[PDB]
RNA sequence: AAAUACCGGCACGAGACCGAUAGUCAACAAGUACCGUAAGGGAAAGUUGAAAAGAACUUUGAAGAGAGAGUUCAAGAGGGCG
RNA sequence: UUAGGACCCGAAAGAUGGUGAACUAUGCCUGGGCAGGGCGAAGCCAGAGGAAACUCUGGUGGAGGUCCGUAGCGGUCCUGACGUGCGAAUCGGUCGUCCGACCUGGGUAUAGGGGCGAAAGACUAAUCGAACCAUCUAGUAGCUGGUUCCCUCCAAAGUUUCCC
RNA sequence: CCGCCGCAGGUGCAGAUCUUGGUGGUAGUAGCAAAUAUUCAAACGAGAACUUUGAAGGCCGAAGUGGAGAAGGGUUCCAUGUGAACAGCAGUUGAACAUGGGUCAGUCGGUCCUGAGAGAUGGGCGAGCGCCGUUCCGAAGGGACGGGCGAUGGCCUCCGUUGCCCUCAGCCGAUCGAAAGGGAGUCGGGUUCAGAUCCCCGAAUCCGGAGUGGCGGAGAUGGGCGCCGCGAGGCGUCCAGUGCGGUAACGCGACCGAUCCCGGAGAAGCCGGCGGGAGCCCCGGGGAGAGUUCUCUUUUCUUUGUGAAGGGCAGGGCGCCCUGGAAUGGGUUCGCCCCGAGAGAGGGGCCCGUGCCUUGGAAAGCGUCGCGGUUCCGGCGGCGUCCGGUGAGCUCUCGCUGGCCCUUGAAAAUCCGGGGGAGAGGGUGUAAAUCUCGCGCCGGGCCGUACCCAUAUCCGCAGCAGGUCUCCAAGGUGAACAGCCUCUGGCAUGUUGGAACAAUGUAGGUAAGGGAAGUCGGCAAGCCGGAUCCGUAACUUCGGGAUAAGGAUUGGCUCUAAGGGCUGGCAGCCGACUUAGAACUGGUGCGGACCAGGGGAAUCCGACUGUUUAAUUAAAACAAAGCAUCGCGAAGGCCCGCGGCGGGUGUUG
RNA sequence: UGACUCUCUUAAGGUAGCCAAAUGCCUCGUCAUCUAAUUAGUGACGCGCAUGAAUGGAUGAACGAGAUUCCCACUGUCCCUACCUACUAUCCAGCGAAACCACAGCCAAGGGAACGGGCUUGGCGGAAUCAGCGGGGAAAGAAGACCCUGUUGAGCUUGACUC
RNA sequence: CCAAGCGUUGGAUUGUUCACCCACUAAUAGGGAACGUGAGCUGGGUUUAGACCGUCGUGAGACAGGUUAGUUUUACCCUACU
RNA sequence: CUGCUUCUGGGUCGGGGUUUCGUACGUAGCAGAGCAGCUGCUGCGAUCUAUUGAAAGUCAGCCCUCGACACAAGGGUUUGU
RNA sequence: CGACUCUUAGCGGUGGAUCACUCGGCUCGUGCGUCGAUGAAGAACGCAGCUAGCUGCGAGAAUUAAUGUGAAUUGCAGGUUGAUCAUCGACACUUCGAACGCACUUGCGGCCCCGGGUUCCUCCCGGGGCUACGCCUGUCUGAGCGUCGCU
């Protein structure tokens, strides 16, 4: 039954030194040193606990080589904050913008009556 | 080991040619005196330093 | 400046000195071989003969080793051999 | 008779300036590593018995400087083997521990009246109640040991006084 | 070389466990006894217990005596010759000796980064070599977008390289520090006596570069108007154009943009349970070649390929998204867990796919059977390389989920997305600036690469039973990576043989009857031992004690029943292992070897786990939680330094 | 015996507890228990030479390669030895050390530096050897680690002396 | 009294020589031989280094006062004996 | 301690005797818990019974052969009053 | 007769004393009294037809040029218009080293200038020269609510 070597220098089962079985054209099992498993970005809004869409989970010196669509998504904060908190933020920002009117229209109306 | 540095292994590289015995047309000489090269270094006894 | 010092250095001259277990550790491929991780520790070892003339040749042996022959004043000097 | 190496050999020491953490001690950094079983913590489920309070029952779950036990790591007893050894500490059987105050490789920090020490004056390169190297140093010794030709002539003392 | 007369001394040896060298007796003595083992023929050769080949018998038995590495070694590698020395017998053999040979990289490492740390400068200290210190008592930046004034190369075209000066800049420490951390990107087949992810062939891939960019595609070729002409088309003008689709999650091949700001990846522990996908093993067939065939055996054994990078599809995952509004609460796991902050049910989206299919690709590899070139060959050929099923299987890997912590489990290089919008671009065109889209062109230096990697290449003076970091891990028995036996691979018994079979040993056994009477002492040995079914005391900190104690059972055979998938309260087909009950049966033997707890009643000490005198002491010693004092509010407590506006606790209160 | 009382020594006079304990000199303490027999063990007894409360006292499940006594089971530990096996030793071919060694190597007594291989006096004494063996050689080992001395040291201590 | 021919034991506790005791016996007499006998063993006790207790000392430490853990080497020479 | 030709002697092998163990393989069976497959025959089945006190070993340091089969008058070194 | 053992002698071994030699020390004396950024001492690694060491030397590598000298060198080959030796003044002198671009890997550059890849054209390739610290004299450039100055 096939026992199998090392192919690189490294002999110590560290996460750089990790392999795969593969069957060769030769009918043979040999190691594949396989490539580290990328993570999606997480989110730049701080509540959310899962990673992104439409993003390539993929070792980031890769991203030099994905296309600028494999790496956001076509929105306002497009591959750096969730949909989520993007449009909780269109509301934050709206509902506080507005509120400083609301204060700025009572100020005068406050002062007017001195 | 395998994993050398060039220092050390040029180091190594002297030590091996320095490892050899006499021409035999050395000892035919006027003023000979060398029966045998006695500085002869071999790798079980004697271990190069280092 | 001079008179003065000089166990290092570069040249030399000499001796009521030592004679290879002596005299420097070292007369020689000696601060060499070797040892210690390192600092450092640190040896042993001169002489064939006047001249290699270093033993052609023949012979037994698997050879190492011999037996005759030969070289030399001398192998009773045979390549660590006055 | 002295002072000097002082007739020759010899201390335990002391001082000075250096080289060592390749062994080991401890902290740090970055890696690797550890069968198969027992016990069954909380949490949870359903059922039973009751008036609630609740008290049970059988499952589930998979805790622990938890247990048996392998590799590992150690090294109990035989006071076995060996004891001019395989070995300047080994061998065999039997043993301690084996998810954690665990084992371990590199890297790195601490250096000699100092280091480090779950503390034994243990460990610090076969060296430790003060490592090793060179020098001061031929240290000093009222104490041991030795102190090399011949013949001839003379020939003792072990008592007095004083003295760390 | 010496006599006599003087002169001078390193001037006389038996001793000093004297110093150096040499040689004895012991003595052809002790010895050549750790890990089961050799045997037969033959070959070469002067010569064979040892070499080689063949056949046999054995061993290691996948936690190996196997196949590869890291440290270290440094030629030990490989071939050929040699037999003096060395290899503690021998040698035709060797890691010996002597002659030559051997290590090929953009992709594997180093290089790069920073970690703990190390360490210049400034400053401070110091008699001084220096030391401290590493952001601190410092004018610590030699970089870029913009604008005239000029020099320049190409039809100075208008731009590249600049010169002079305006506006912009912090991120805070030179440098060093990992061949196991981080760290873009190479794989298949073949080839050597010795080298291959390195050479040859064939497939790619990464990074950087391009001066007038080598071509495509994108940008980006729209919409109103006023004329001819059956109608299309037509000739002119206005304005528009930094891309589009989906309700959304987000998708499509591109899809302008600076100083700046924000963020992400790099970049996070141990452990448990469960799932997905591989590798291996297993089950039922089919081939191909072997082995057995005295008898039985549709037999037993071997073998039955498909790389990277693409593309598509599974299959996983989702703490994404729309509908809708949920109690009679429901969905759901092994456990959990989930929900009006939006469940179920329905429909989409994304990510990962190392699986599968496909380009690679059958042309190669392998299995065979057959022909040539006697030899010079990646020789030309023919057949095959198949169809399935299982699973708490083991190993790796991916995901989900919980536990644990007075433990919270690295930094940097490098890389990317966004936010802004300063700018830039061309005026309907040969459109422009611009492109993270498809292809094309060139380049990748330097160093390491052999071999051993341990009962013989390392370190213990040695081929030393010691020590020394990992990876891969078959079949049976079994709870098992235990022991025992076997396959692949490896070996020749561990520095010798032969002949005997005495004492004394050393290492295993067994003993009638008694049974600790032995002895300091049950030391050593022995008993017990696995599983299943009953049963389990004192004491207790209620957890334990506990496998307490004490019993019964166990083989072989042959059945019975029970426990499931899958297609249309029942049929149809596939089960894969276990449990219980039973009969029969042997000379009562059965955990048959192997593996594998003697038990009880007390006392002393230390709670426990842990640690300790390496090499005579593993303990009651040390530690430990807990308890309790003591100091100190920082110009401080405690402590270091020769020194200092020095340093540790202190990234502390 | 001394709850009560007084007194002395520079302060208090050992309280709760525990005990011939790993702590008790006497001592093999006395009593009970275990045995046929127990300087052992366990349980008591306390005028305890010289127990005692974080110099911690008493206790105590679980735990222990810790130290003890007993009981059951099992046994060559023994009565009392015997046999077998493997590797040695043994003999042989090849190879081949070492420690040690004044010269050496048979005793009885005597005397002697008071325990002789040698001397004296008697016993006596026969080549060269092999396998064993532990009586002797006051056997080898290593300038006694005990002890004492030295105007020799070192580690440590402190109320030594000097800093 | 002649007399050492021949015997003089098995065990509980004790490291013990000594002692005491149980039981047998013909009897359970005393001794020597470097207080026989460690290259014969054993290592219980003493009498290293680790530890604990008590008393003692300001302390380091002391204690014929308890307690526990604690490396037992070599013959192949010459003799003697076999 | 023995043997190595009285035409015989030892050796070897065979056979007897002895003795150890406990009933061989094959084969047969209306024996066998049964079960499967064929309409009572046929498979599988531990085991049992018969053949069968069978089979196997038995001097190497057991006993007697008179049966096969070779072999056996040799070599070496010494010794004189 | 023995073997064996001892003593003596002859011879032969083992061994390396003795004696005789001495291109070496030791000691005293004399004359000189000279290293280095123009890269020292020291170290590393190379260099010979056949060469390991020693010595010699440095990619011009057991030496080059010049000078003197006048036929060798030599273990073996081989090939006077100066062989070879000494002398040494000219030239040359790899890497590390005070050690110098920054590091110590032989790892990374920065700038100017040449030649290939060209068709100065910016990467790439090779070559060349600079690129350390402390400091003196001057030089240049900017600094300061330093002390003033004039506008």
């Amino acid at each position: 039954v096939q026992r199998l070597t090392y192919r690189r220098r490294l002999s110590y089962n560290t996460a750089s030194n990790k392999t795969r079985l593969s069957r060769t054209p030769g009918n043979r099992i040999v190691y594949l040193y396989t490539k580290k498993v990328g993570k999606a970005p997480k989110s730049a809004c701080g509540v959310c606990p899962g990673r992104l869409r439409g993003v390539r989970a993929v070792r980031p010196k890769v991203l030099m080589r994905l296309s600028k669509t494999k790496k956001h998504v076509s929105r306002a904060y497009g591959g750096s904050m969730c949909a989520k908190c993007v449009r909780d933020r269109i509301k934050r920002a709206f509902l506080i913008e507005e509120q400083k009117i609301v204060v700025k229209v009572l100020k005068a109306q406050a002062q007017s009556q001195k | 080991s395998s994993h050398k540095t060039f220092r050390i292994k040029r180091f190594l590289a002297k030590k091996q040619k320095q490892n050899r015995p006499i021409p035999q047309w050395i000892w035919m000489k006027t003023g000979n005196k060398i029966r045998y090269n006695s500085k002869r270094r071999h790798w079980r006894r004697t271990k190069l330093g280092l």
